[PDB]
């Protein structure tokens, strides 16, 4: 593992830094390198592809060494330099691609395929630069058994269910009382409603609940957090919980009371926050637990009198407003996000030569379907097809 | 001096890397240099001491 | 070009690792470096600016020798160095500005200024150094016509579009039908509305199609789907399409049937996705095609079948909205972001003096209106002046 | 201060640059540093803690040098230094721990920390081995005082206040114009409305202004535009301004009329643009003035002249809107960001071993209050703690 | 970490072979062991203790060498062994009592002490032994991310929860059918009732559905299975779900048919057992689910047709249930056993003295509460005091 | 029979006991012991599975001998020592499920599988360390 990262690190450098006309003692660690590479790698046979559309290929190193006596690199060596750069990074490329798209349902950590298990003996660990990314220096302390870390920028980690909950409910949706959220890709937006505008309620004050567990940890958390509903604010008809028949949905916005927002881990209070509308911060969290109320206007003008009706029909139905968005997180298991160009890249090498699907991966590679059954094993072959994916994207972005 | 050391000791005619014994019988290898050599550009398949 | 970046980044690593205390052998590179540059640089001279209100200055190098035989560096050394650094950093600063306002028809990728004319010799050329960072990275891949990428966080795309299409219009405003759509940076927002609610049309489904061109071909984008839109949610009274009369739009909202999203290239399906929301990912496209069903409920409740009445008068209008957001993507050519200072510093420059308004760029780098069309002067231009920003970038800012 | 940071670049590269494998060649200038700054530490006795529920603990430094002998790095060299490397980073992590929580009223920049004061005497000063990151380089030129700022993404300056001015209003709320506009975060909507169309105006046209002042400096920003409200665009319900009383709002958006946005510097007009929408760019501004004009068109076909009466009694009320966002900026001054994790880790910090409110940072280190009132003061301790921040994360992720 | 052990054992090993009379050609390698431990340990000063009511302990290490020249242990040398092993047995218990309730959210898989901080570093290497017990061995093997086992005697893995539900209920609580359950240590007893013995559902057959899902991976478990429920057979008064009112149970047991067990892994069938009471084997399972059926007999003697009355009465119900017990499981984290006394331990040693607890370790160590909310942190730091108590097993008992 | 047990005896011996920091006498009769498996397990292959969904897979032990030190061991003799180790448990894993899945109405004291039955030669008895279980 450590190796391909070793030798891609390795030829990123290269391509960088041999140019025509540059000093020989700014490189010369990495000609040593290179160097020490081309010996080891010299006179050994390799077999790459089996599956999928990936063609079978034999690779042999058969390059000759490179001079390290002239002061000033020239034409003549730029090209010879470049000839073998471009060899290896297909061979690179290409033991990547078949890396990436074999997975087992048991000890998927661990290597599968043929080239990554022959470059794991004991000969070939005489090979190793340099471990400067996050993902490989993730690998190793995760390998070492300490702390580990992934940065993310908005991480896609909030399932997709669109799902509504009714608890005072009629036949024919004349008087509702219940709640709506959607909670997709990194915001979350809930709507509390209610049809009689809590007329008949317990000292006109009506409570909703919801709870929004994650299925991993979170640290070092900052949120964005607005009192108003962006979604769930509009006139809507959607089809009910019966399957056969639809209701309308006519709102009118009014500010939400008492928002209070728990950020519970195990069971145990860690941080609360009441009366704050945004930019605040938890520290270490596992599960959100949102609840407020919906209290009855204590006086009225005469046009809101008129629009909300002691009597049982209503035309306007009162709903509160909250959305809250997570901006920056650092978990423990690698994930998806709207920063990194690992997850399009994963896609696209997987679906260009048509792999079937797996034994533990879900058809299409689909996200949302994958994280609603996250499991250890899928956590391991995920973090290795991540790392190899990074890995990859240095050799040719 | 350690990137030219291997070629240095394989360009001696009076020193050898080593030896293989393999104990069954093998077609000798032909080369344009010798007539017939015992030659063994590698040391794959057996144990090395 | 290539030798203005190894002088800022030979600039930024000597006013970096020149720290007093550090051992002398983290500096044998830079000291090797820089002392070549100071050799090689001295005897000269340059004269920059000769356009706009920039400042026309002559600079002459004659700069001494810095010492190369000591322990540790004292004080005297880190001064000495700083006295040219900032001479240094000032010249590579004036060199920037006057590179990035100057423009011209003909072979934008070759140097103009006549200060980086004189600096493309050969005999500067023994300044040059590591190539570590991405974009001059991408100067040089494309350099040799080698396969070019460039990663960027939800680029601006699309061109800036707010229209609307009507396939069914009569002088009335009252059963009309069609689609309106907004671009915007990275969103994608359709609406496809009706006053008819398919009482008149067959098999009770309307149809309706949306496409999206995009000027250079992208590849490997993660885009976010989600089938409730808000920029038409709302009532809006809208101008005609004679600039003469207005016509109103009360929107309710469904749930759109058969969502079916196909991104292609060239005209031959690349990826399809159907009844899937979230996150999806596509290889290779150029073409986004958005094919969605209004389908009115077939049954319906007491407070439902009011609104949408199968005599003449209408009161509401069906509206089914798609939205859809690009996040993280690679490009073949070189596109302006939201997620960095480059346009900024370009758009700043040409500003904070008023440079007359040339052929290949429009007045004010206008985004809306650059991006309305492409050529490949237009891509050279640009190029050329991003590279120049972001070498400007790493320097003083 | 810059030690701290040389120790932590140390400790990295230590960590992540010998493993076994790794010729000697690549990492001697590593090595030397190593020896350095082991012979240079040793025998000096540190102690940490002190306040709060942060544990105290003794430090003490008897450490064997690293080897320079075998030409590739052996199992036993790793462990050698891993031990050493292991027993450095809990020190580090533990003095930055100690001198996150501590604050003065008075030197804001003098560090507060008996490690600091030692670790910056006249004897430590030769581990200085790099100092190349942000953070670390712009407190570097702020001791010199060159003026350089930071790179932010999706930056936060705007406090939190959702105000709406009432021009005209009266008890019977049944004729009202004015200016609602909410600040959050990184954006800002601002929604101008009218009960009356402007039907009782000079010249059918009504005049809109607003105004919001930065408590810091921006330059280089770059500006997403977009003529179209979001959140005041649906019904919605409003205690009134002296808490007496509650009004209905019930809008209906019509296109913005002579869209002028302008950035003022000091009151006086640097950038300006009218009619644009999709990105612009400001060279610098501190002041950011909206205007707008409400038009009723001349003429209305049958479906608008059904809520525009010109007679006393009104139904719909029109409004319109503006979206302004800030992609990215340069600013000069130091302030929390969305893309990185620094405001989270000084939160996390305080929050987890229940440190006492300190007379400079408010309780809670909530963002809106903070920079509601920037103090100088406040803003050097926020540099200060940041910079220790960043050292932290650096190496716990 | 195993210096503690390596110390742990070769106390225990002197204390059990030293003794007068034995061959000096039986424990030479041990006496050696000793001697080198002695010499290595000496002039080194160890604070411990510190921490809520535990006394501060100092210790000081200063011993000459022992006896090498005799060929029968007599009296003066095991007195003089003795002598010197008192001292070390009361150091090794206060070190392991010290360091064993300490605990912490950051890297519970690192030493938490003082002096396993100092006793873990290079010089104090060369005193580690063997690792002879199991859990030790489990330590080594899990630290370098080998595969991960232990042996467990019916252990305590799912959690305490006495709920039950009703499919068809009153508002009077006379004619139910529902089922029940109670979970608690290693046995499942869940129970279907049926008041009406299934004359109102299709084919006279009621089907009776339930999910136990572990909270951990088990392997190689040997599972009992006696079809016949031991507790949800007695009269009953229990209180209702919506805890205002209370009913009344008289069951009546009839033997259950077409039982289905299955043993579900990653969602997906692994293993499948139909209409097998007795023993039962299974290979590796994450979630139980359990599908039983009620079937009312075809035809009936006269003492049964007092029992089911087709009539409006019910007093009588059928009842069934399946009594499901693990003898003996094989996991890869680590759960509280009933063959050993480490969760027994950990609980007498931290309530003997009564630390404050954070937001680490639950409540007094209630094993329930641990086992409902399970993060992989307190995983990290049970699997450590567990190390830690049966190290301390090995010298006092 | 006697021989896979010795096996994996021996390999949890020196998996368990040749940690850094030990004295050389501590493992003196367990380096001895391993360098006599080494020598007579080298040269003889060996075949395993062969039945049913069990990977028919391939050994030949390929493995020098082991090093010494006077004062204390130096983890590179550790990991040269844990990569034979790990071949071994591997093989002995794979030995014991071939062993594990055959049977016969015959006499089932003999040997069924031919691993073992191969292993049961005279020529490999010496390496008998000890039945203590």
């Amino acid at each position: 593992m450590d190796v391909l990262y070793s030798l891609s690190k390795t030829l990123k450098d290269a391509r960088d830094k041999i140019v025509e006309g540059t000093l020989y003692s700014n490189v010369s660690d990495l000609i040593q390198q290179f160097n020490q590479m081309i010996i080891t790698m010299n006179g050994n046979e390799f077999q790459t592809g089996g599956i999928g559309n990936l063609p079978i290929r034999n690779w042999n190193f058969n390059f000759g060494l490179l001079g390290t006596t002239l002061l000033n690199l020239d034409a003549n060596y730029v090209e010879t330099a470049r000839n073998t750069i471009d060899y290896f990074v297909d061979f690179v490329d290409n033991v990547c691609m078949d890396e990436m798209v074999r997975e087992s349902q048991r000890n998927g950590i661990a290597p599968q395929s043929d080239s990554l298990r022959k470059l794991s003996a004991i000969k070939f660990k005489r090979i190793n630069f340099d471990n400067s990314s996050e993902y490989i220096e993730n690998w190793n302390l995760q390998n070492r058994r300490q702390r580990t870390g992934f940065t993310f920028h908005k991480p896609n980690i909030f399932p997709y269910s669109a799902s509504f909950t009714l608890n005072r409910s009629q036949p024919a949706h004349d008087n509702l009382m219940g709640t709506m959220w959607l909670n997709a890709g990194s915001e979350i937006q809930v709507a509390g409603f209610d049809y009689s505008c809590a007329i008949n309620a317990p000292a006109n004050i009506q409570q909703f609940e919801h709870i929004v567990p994650l299925r991993r940890v979170l640290t070092t958390a900052t949120i964005t957090l607005l009192p108003d509903a962006e979604r769930f604010s509009f006139p809507r008809v959607i089809n009910s919980a019966d399957g056969a028949t639809t209701w309308f949905f006519n709102p009118v916005i009014l500010r939400p009371n008492n928002v209070e927002v728990e950020f519970l881990l195990n069971g145990q209070i860690i941080n609360t926050y009441q009366a704050r509308f945004g930019t605040i911060v938890a520290r270490n969290f596992d599960t959100i637990r949102l609840s407020f109320q919906l209290m009855r206007p204590p006086n009225m003008t005469p046009a809101v009198a008129v629009l909300f009706p002691n009597a049982q029909p209503f035309e306007h139905h009162a709903t509160v407003g909250l959305t809250l968005r997570i901006e920056s997180a650092v978990c423990e298991s690698v994930l998806a996000d709207a920063s990194e160009t690992l997850l399009a890249n994963v896609t696209s090498v997987r679906q260009e030569y048509a792999i079937p699907v797996g034994p533990v991966f879900p058809p299409g590679m689909n996200w949302t379907d994958l994280i609603t059954n996250y499991s250890p094993s899928r956590e391991d072959n995920l973090q290795r097809v991540f790392t190899v994916a990074s890995i990859r994207s240095m050799l040719i972005k | 001096i350690l990137m030219a050391m291997d070629q240095i000791e394989r360009a001696s005619d009076k020193i050898a890397q080593g030896v293989i014994i393999a104990y069954r019988d093998m077609q000798l290898e032909r080369d344009e240099m010798y007539g017939y050599v015992n030659i063994a550009r590698n040391l794959d398949g057996f144990q090395q001491i």
